[PDB]
């Protein structure tokens, strides 16, 4: 569960990436297909090579699901219900890969954070893209 | 990849009493019907909408056997899985674009057919030698991943 | 989340193992710490020769838990309470581990349940166990 | 872990720039933090109760030095990480009886560390680059476990 320090955490994080957060979302993404390359398989429809357009709009889509999380802390499994039946029925995305994007965003979020990625901070993001990964797991059976 | 003369006789000996066909045809259908996102690469495969269906689909039953078939071959070839595999595993990443963590599922999936089956002949070192057969051969599956 | 036809699988299934649950607990360990040897990192306290007394005894606690968790398999987080507390907090097992007993008991099922060990009761199981993990990690961090 | 010609310089320009006993520190007390079930092996170190306990703690300092100090010799040798491994991976298992999941949760760390200290250097290829060493490191020092 998210404690109140997680929530403050996150949210000041988030806040701070303010604008950025669909350039951050694309960097992710790059990040995690070229660091995690059975992630492709997902993704045989892109272009997912450096500066892939595809790449950046879907980056921009995955930003403001996360945005939404932010806003909706407390109410995530609803907040995110039409993005977890998706994956679950339409995508199909086996839940391990769930981890691998979610350590790409903290990997994106220390590089552009300096000053607020601290290790309490670290430790409340990772619990964060942790929820939203059981989140969007939830519904797959 | 390391197996031992112990574990090597103890795989061979259980294998010879493995019907292919059936284990075959039960694994890939248990790893639908449990894991039913494994589904998604499955959709020409026709009626796939209850674990009756599944399991009784005779293009299940065939692909399961097909893809049992080669895990066997692989059986020969203990100290060089990757080398075995080397062509399949291409083949899955770049033709047929199948995450290699359905490998590790369908091993699992494979080594509770096998208990079902076998029962009390199933013993945990026997477990054991084949927890190690599954995950080298899912091993050397992934292992050309790019 | 665990269906009512989930929950009726379930009880079925364990209704059938009865005072077999504490050999089986036994068996899932046994088999656990030999496919999967990592796992004995968390008991080098422990005796593991074979037939060890003190891994039997230990099989028996886990059946016992197994079995709590069925016969309240619509409360699981309030009926684990106190484990969960002791595997985040006292034991701390990687979650990782979880899913490598979950499996040895499955395995185990099989072994013993030819007839009640179909493909949607295989499912069920698996999905009640993991769901047994998951309260069992909740308290985590 | 095969790391290409242009991944090898990648890795070995940045290491350069590192400060092995600050990153080594940083590594562990993030662990810690993170993952604060990592301190069951740690009783002997004293104050982990909270992230600045954690972070100075100066035993947990020391041991971040030796960690990382040990893999920061191991980067020498990346066609052989199974061999160098070795005696720490027997050490790791028989004496300190460490789960190797806990080398795989460090190398995650140490590229959110890496991530944080160099900022845009610690680009997508050279994070890349690092994903496989750190899964290399991890793999080895599993490797000898029984
Ligand atoms: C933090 C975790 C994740 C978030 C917040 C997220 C969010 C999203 C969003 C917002 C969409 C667009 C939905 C729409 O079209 O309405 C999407 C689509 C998609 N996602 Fe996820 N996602 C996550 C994890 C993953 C992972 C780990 C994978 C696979 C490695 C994945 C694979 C896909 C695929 C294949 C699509 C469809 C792309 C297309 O063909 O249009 N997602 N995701
Ligand atoms: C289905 C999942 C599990 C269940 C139901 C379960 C249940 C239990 C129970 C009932 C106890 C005794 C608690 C007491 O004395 O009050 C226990 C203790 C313990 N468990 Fe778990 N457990 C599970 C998973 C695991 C896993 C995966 C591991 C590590 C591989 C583990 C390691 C331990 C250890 C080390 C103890 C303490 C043993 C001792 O020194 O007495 N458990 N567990
Ligand atoms: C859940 C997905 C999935 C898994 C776990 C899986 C697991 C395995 C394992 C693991 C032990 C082996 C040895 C294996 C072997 C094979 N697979 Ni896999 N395959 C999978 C999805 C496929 C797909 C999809 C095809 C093509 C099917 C078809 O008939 O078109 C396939 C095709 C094959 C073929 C046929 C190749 C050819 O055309 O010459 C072989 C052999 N395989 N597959
Ligand atoms: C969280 C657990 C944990 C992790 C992730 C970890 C990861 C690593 C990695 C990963 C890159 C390396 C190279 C490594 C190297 C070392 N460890 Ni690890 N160790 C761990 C727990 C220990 C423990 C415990 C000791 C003994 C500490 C003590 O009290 O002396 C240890 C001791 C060492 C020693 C000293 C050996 C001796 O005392 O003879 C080295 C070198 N290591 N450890």
């Amino acid at each position: 569960v998210l404690s109140p320090a997680d929530k403050t955490n996150v949210k000041a994080a988030w806040g701070k990436v303010g604008a950025h957060a669909g350039e951050y979302g694309a960097e992710a993404l790059e990040r995690m297909f070229l660091s995690f390359p059975t992630t492709k398989t997902y993704f045989p429809h892109f272009d997912l090579s450096h500066g892939s357009a595809q790449v950046k709009g879907h980056g921009k889509k995955v930003a403001d699901a996360l945005t939404n999380a932010v806003a909706h802390v407390d109410d995530m499994p609803n907040a995110l219900s039409a993005l977890s039946d998706l994956h679950a029925h339409k995508l199909r995305v086996d839940p391990v890969n769930f981890k691998l994007l979610s350590h790409c965003l903290l990997v994106t979020l220390a590089a552009h954070l300096p000053a607020e990625f601290t290790p309490a901070v670290h430790a409340s993001l990772d619990k964060f893209l942790a929820s939203v990964s059981t989140v969007l797991t939830s519904k797959y059976r | 990849v390391h197996l031992t003369p112990e574990e090597k006789s103890a795989v061979t000996a259980l294998w010879g009493k493995v019907n292919v066909d059936e284990v075959g045809g039960e694994a890939l259908g248990r790893l639908l019907v449990v894991y039913p996102w494994t589904q998604r690469f499955f959709e020409s495969f026709g009626d796939l909408s209850t674990p009756d269906a599944v399991m009784g689909n005779p293009k299940v039953k065939a692909h399961g056997k097909k893809v049992l078939g080669a895990f066997s071959d692989g059986l020969a070839h203990l100290d060089n899985l990757k080398g075995t595999f080397a062509t399949l595993s291409e083949l899955h990443c770049d033709k047929l674009h199948v995450d290699p963590e359905n490998f590790r599922l369908l091993g699992n999936v494979l080594v509770c057919v096998l208990a079902h089956h076998f029962g009390k002949e199933f013993t945990p070192p026997v477990q054991a030698a084949y927890q190690k057969v599954v995950a080298g051969v899912a091993n050397a599956l992934a292992h050309k991943y790019h």
